């Protein structure tokens, strides 16, 4: 389903995903990709660069294509991504970790 | 491993 999007990398490892979004250092703050979960099959992960460090956010994709991130529900993964391009990801560390999604790592 | 938690 998600294989038509350039930011979807399928079953890449957590370590590989982290290195992909960290490659350009803190200048790539907000750069992201989406992958299959490596430790919980059937689930997905948004991996993104935060101040040069990789962070990983679990996503649930329903059979209808809708996307849940913890308490937040979106009609699609694309809608979730656009939401976090416009509004900061509400992480626990608050303003010291402000991040909006920016670019993405293109799948090979 | 570890995954991020959001403020709720
Ligand atoms: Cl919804």
């Amino acid at each position: 389903f998600l294989s038509c999007y350039p930011w979807f990398h399928g079953p890449i490892s957590r370590v590989r995903a982290a290195q992909l979004v960290q490659l350009q250092g803190p200048d790539a703050h907000g750069v992201f990709l989406v992958r299959q979960s490596e430790s919980r099959r059937g689930k997905y992960v948004l991996t993104f660069n935060l101040q040069g460090r990789a962070k990983h956010l679990r996503l649930v994709l329903t059979e209808r294509g809708q996307c849940r991130v913890q308490h937040l529900h979106f009609p699609s993964v694309v809608d979730m991504l656009r939401h976090f391009q416009r509004s900061p990801i509400p992480l626990e560390c608050g303003a010291a970790c402000d991040v909006r999604l920016s670019g993405y790592v293109v799948v090979v | 491993p570890d995954y991020e938690l959001l403020t709720e």
